[PDB]
RNA sequence: AAACUGCGAAUGGCUCAUUAAAUCAGUUAUGGUUCCUUUGGUCGCUCGACUUGGAUAACUGUGGUAAUUCU
RNA sequence: GGCGGCGACGACCCAUUCGAACGUCUGCCCUAUCAACUUUCGAUGGUAGUCGCCGUGCCUACCAUGGUGACCACGGGUGACGGGGAAUCAGGGUUCGAUUCCGGAGAGGGAGCCUGAGAAACGGCUACCACAUCCAAGGAAGGCAGCAGGCGCGCAAAUU
RNA sequence: UAAAGUUGCUGCAGUUAAAAAGCUCGUAGUUGGAUCUUGGGAGCGGCCGUCCCCUGCUCGGCGCCGGCCCGAAGCGUUUACUUUGAAAAAAUUAGAGUGUUCAAAGCAGGCCGCCUGGAUACCGCAGCUAGGAAUAAUGGAAUAGGACCGCGGUUCUAUUUUGUUG
């Protein structure tokens, strides 16, 4: 059908080719997934060699990695913000590899507040009324409070992530190909990457 | 040759290639003009239908009337004076008879007396003109 | 200085967002006794198609030529002159095959006429199959 | 073709089978297996051409489906089974045992071995692999994935496996002065001591081999197999001993043997 | 794709000049003297010699 | 016997229309891939019923179309 | 009641085999009454994707203005499938190679796809174009560049 | 196809037979002057002919009282050329063997169970490899950012070293 052929197109010299054979099978194109943000719809495709390939068409969660302290969680994908390839694959919210998506923070905020035992996000003035993670900030033993203290000594997070955790939405970079594997896995933008992509979202904004 | 350079292989080759078109035998056999023009269309023989019997005057010094046949071919529909070879063999040919015609010998060139006659008659109505001449076969009637 | 594309440019291997309180650079030895240059290791460029600091392996054929054009970006046109033996006219003819070759920006000072060595690899583009390994500067041209 | 080929033309068959020209359009296409298409010798060609126990390839079907043939310690019932180098064919009802060693010419010959010799065989390793839980793996020239081998064994060493159990007993390491059967190229069937290794980064490493009459020759390291430490082989050798007498000397010895015998 | 040979050569060569009086003389001498039946029979013995002779001359170009 | 299931039907055979750096040949690469089969590995490595479910074909029996390897 | 021998079949993954695919270097006939060609319906690059079994303008989006050429590009012709080979031949060469081996391509013309490890399969399917077959006129069925064989074409080629 | 030295590389012609541009310049193309290792040390055969020699810097073995003699991996201008080696399907061709009754063929066969064969060569170019260094290209030090020397300094840094842990 739609071909992936090296023969349909000109040479170095600019000389057109006469085709010697009709479209082979292995010279194959399948139509683009163009996977969206919605309730999980993944279609299995048979490929060369009787092997499978999962076309995500809707995908709303992903196993994203917070690489600073090496934790990763299944987190909800809420919005596509920026695509470096095509500017029109942001309006039509298409998940591809190296997309800049907003994701939920609450799995990472939960991990931070359970591992470091410090209030992260949480706009200043308010309290926690259920008193669950209020008790998970306090009430440790002798030597394990010392373990949390030794951990607390070097527990500084960047002001950029502090702002994003406060709004409840991190910026993530899709690393998996949701067209191919059927998954929307990736990593969270930090340091120079985050400063770069925030500058590009700011330049596109106005 | 004239350029005896050690690195003159494209000059020596491309020169020969260019000058080989001044050879008459080559140009004939390597253009499409001599073949598209050839009545037989690059065949040894060809069958055609006899439409009239012609008496061609011998070129000169030797002055006899050579009994040829005007032939319309099957393959092209082209018209040909084909010489009836042996003595008194124009009696074996009537009008509207399929004749196998061959070349005369000189590869699309007039041969001796006969002017503008490049072909001879081999068979008449699927019977060889020698067998008729010797009288080993009779004409199918 | 760098990162002028819409996407972020970085080396894929090295991780640059470890918690603190100069970025580290990935390189490799290419093999075949070809020395990785200083500008590959000390430099700040980022090229996926560098045979020293990119995702490409040199295997099969090592060739050479003369750098003839440098107008494409990150890639150059070299020119391989040789002598083909026509056996009829027991002689050679001068023949050439110019090939597009990728030029790693670790080679900062390259001029046309410089005899470049190139290594066979996976196809980097439609017409490129060769990375530059080393550059030997032209006859004289010390100035 | 738009899938795998299933026929082999009699003419396109490898020259070392010594199949005649005129009997059939087709040659027996070796089944997939341990040895390569053009480096093996099918059971049928061993059983009806070399030994002539059969007449036709339907006789070879009758022999093998009585389960009388046992290639390297296990009974096969395929007439086109690729039996290759160092393999041990045990025809058990005749009480015979054959090793497929290359003669001084590129063919495999009828080399009869004793029932004690027929219990082990020698295998060149192709690569060292580290399996899914730090498990070291060999892969031999006949596709044996032998896991937990001795760590001193590296690529281009040979290992002596026992057929019955499939476990390594001894091994020759690829070092200079060791015997070498050449199993590929122009020198196919030569036996000599390895005198020199010549490394080539990227390209193919070549190996010079001195013979038992000082006839030194080179060979690509791919086409080399070590058959004993120093000057003593771990197998029995066919007459000629992979020494490769010249065609002038072959003519001399053949003529001397014919005239002297009568 | 048949299991036949096709391999065949000629055993004779017809001479260039068909009516050399001196050649027709000497070949009919050979036929009558050794009781042969045709000129092909002399021409094939001549061709067996010429093959042997061509082989022998090819060896004389090579060094001792 | 039939029918289901599995496998084969991508080989073989035929032809030379297309095809002029294409095809093909020698030469390398696959550290850039897929691979039924064969061969040898793996097949209580996971910490959580002494054999389960209900269709369908051959079969039996009513048929339709002028007609099919139709159903 | 527990426990066991010798197989057949099936199976994730690895290796091996049979391959296949896409790339490297080098090599092809005639033609200049074909000298400039290729390029915002990709031309040569770069970045990031999509697709693909993978590598890659393979295909998008955005940049860059490149790429090839008298060392003959580009266009045209071929009574051009390529090679191993064949005929002639002192030494050179010239000509041929549709043809049994290897590789390629096609199944009346293009095109699309199902199944499968492997097909863009045609002794598979779906259309269109061409030609053509049964018909109760509503429809159904087709693919001999397989072996025979028939017609046609022819100078030219065998047994249902 | 040879004959055709009537396409001419081998190898043709061009005053008058067909043929040198009207003349000169000129960029690719093609071809390019001379010049840079020679005299010896040693032995055999009967003054002559072949043979052995005219680069250095980690680990070992003919060893010796850190060095020397020797081997191994690596470093050591670029090619072209030539020589060798590796490798390159068979069939075909050349060609070995062998009384298909001869031969074309075939790959078989031969001995009163045994003994054998199914060789070998060639395979233009291009790619790989190791000798040789004449011939032909090519390179250097000339505002000296020239060597080979040991020295004074600087920046980064394997870590050998302070019973173990800063």
């Amino acid at each position: 059908g739609i071909s992936r052929d090296n023969w349909h197109k000109r040479r170095k010299t600019g000389g057109k080719r006469k085709p010697y054979h009709k479209k082979r099978k292995y010279e194959l194109g399948r139509p683009a997934a163009n996977t969206k943000i919605g309730p999980r719809r993944i279609h299995t495709v048979r490929v060369r060699g009787g092997n499978k390939k999962y076309r995500a068409l809707r995908l709303d969660v992903g196993n994203f990695s917070w690489g600073s302290e090496c934790c990763t969680r299944k987190t909800r994908i809420i919005d596509v913000v920026y695509n470096a390839s095509n500017n029109e694959l942001v309006r039509t919210k298409t998940l591809v590899k190296n997309c800049i998506v907003l994701i939920d923070s609450t799995p990472y905020r939960q991990w931070y507040e359970s591992h470091y035992a410090l209030p992260l996000g949480r706009k200043k003035g308010a309290k926690l009324t259920p008193e669950e993670e209020e008790i998970l900030n306090k009430k440790r033993s002798k030597k394990i409070q010392k373990k949390y203290d030794e951990r607390k000594k070097n527990a500084k997070i960047s002001s950029l992530l502090e702002e994003q955790f406060q709004q409840g939405k991190l910026l993530a970079c899709i690393a998996s190909r949701p067209g191919q594997c059927g998954r929307a896995d990736g990593y969270v933008l930090e340091g120079k990457e985050l400063e770069f992509y925030l500058r590009k979202i700011k330049a596109r904004k106005g | 040759g004239k350029c005896r350079g050690l690195r003159t292989a494209r000059k020596l080759r491309s020169h020969r290639r260019d000058q080989k078109w001044h050879d008459k035998q080559y140009k004939k056999a390597h253009l499409g003009t001599a073949l598209k023009a050839n009545p037989f269309g690059g065949a040894s023989h060809a069958k055609g239908i006899v439409l009239e019997k012609v008496g061609v005057e011998a070129k000169q010094p030797n002055s006899a009337i050579r009994k040829c046949v005007r032939v319309q071919l099957i393959k092209n529909g082209k018209k040909i004076t084909a010489f009836v070879p042996n003595d008194g063999c124009l009696n074996f040919i009537e009008e509207n008879d399929e004749v196998l015609v061959a070349g005369f010998g000189r590869k699309g060139h007039a041969v001796g007396d006969i002017p503008g006659v490049r072909f001879k008659v081999v068979k008449v109505a699927n019977v060889s003109l020698l067998a008729l001449y010797k009288g080993k076969k009779e004409r199918p009637r | 200085d760098i990162q002028t594309e819409r996407a972020y440019q970085k080396q894929p291997t090295i991780f640059q967002n470890k918690k603190r309180v100069k970025l580290p650079r990935y390189y490799k030895n290419i093999g075949l006794g070809f020395k990785t240059p200083k500008e590959a290791i000390e430099g700040t460029y980022i090229d996926k198609k560098c045979p020293f600091t990119g995702n490409v392996s040199i295997r099969g054929r090592i060739l050479s030529g003369v750098v003839t054009k440098m107008k494409m970006q990150r890639t150059i046109v070299i020119r391989r002159d040789y002598l083909h033996y026509i056996r009829k006219y027991n002689r050679f003819e001068k023949r050439h095959k110019n090939m597009s070759v990728h030029l790693s920006p670790c080679f900062r000072d390259v001029q046309i006429g410089d005899i470049v060595t190139v290594g066979e690899c996976r196809p980097l583009s439609k017409t490129v199959r060769f990375n530059v390994l080393k550059v030997t500067k032209a006859a004289g041209t010390k100035k | 073709a738009r899938g795998p080929k299933k026929h082999l033309k009699r003419v396109a068959a490898p020259k070392h089978w010594m199949l005649d020209k005129l009997t059939s359009v087709f040659a027996p296409r070796p089944s997939t297996g341990p040895h390569k298409l053009r480096e093996c010798l099918p059971l049928i060609i061993f059983l009806r051409n070399k030994l002539k126990y059969a007449l036709t390839g339907d006789e070879v079907k009758k022999i093998c489906m009585q389960r009388f043939i046992k290639i390297d310690g296990k009974v096969r019932a395929d007439i086109t089974y690729p039996a290759g180098f160092m393999d041990v064919i045990s025809i058990d009802k005749t009480g015979e045992n054959f090793r497929l060693i290359y003669d001084t010419k590129g063919r495999f010959a009828v080399h009869r071995i004793t029932p004690e010799e027929a219990k082990y065989k020698l295998c060149k390793v192709r690569k060292i692999f580290v399996g899914t839980k730090g498990i070291p793996h060999l892969v031999t020239h006949d596709a044996r994935t032998i896991r937990y081998p001795d760590p001193l064994i590296k690529m281009n060493d040979t290992i002596q496996i026992d057929l019955e159990t499939g476990k390594i007993t001894d091994f020759i390491k690829f070092d200079t002065g060791n015997l070498c059967m050449v199993t590929g190229g122009a020198n196919l069937g030569r036996i000599g001591v390895i005198t020199n290794r010549e490394r080539h980064p990227g390209s193919f490493d070549v190996v010079h081999v001195k013979d038992a009459n000082g006839n030194s020759f080179a060979t690509r390291l791919s086409n080399i197999f070590v058959i004993g430490k120093g000057n003593k082989p771990w197998i029995s050798l066919p007459r000629g001993k992979g020494i490769r007498l010249t065609i002038a000397e072959e003519r001399d010895k053949r003529l001397a043997a014919k005239q002297s015998s009568g | 794709p048949v299991a036949r040979s096709w391999v065949c050569r000629k055993t004779y060569v017809t001479p260039r000049r068909p009516f050399e009086k001196s050649r027709l003389d000497q070949e009919l001498k050979l036929i009558g003297e050794y009781g042969l039946r045709n000129k092909r029979e002399v021409w094939r013995v001549k061709f067996t010699l010429a093959k042997i002779r061509k082989a022998a001359r090819e060896l004389l170009t090579l060094d001792e």
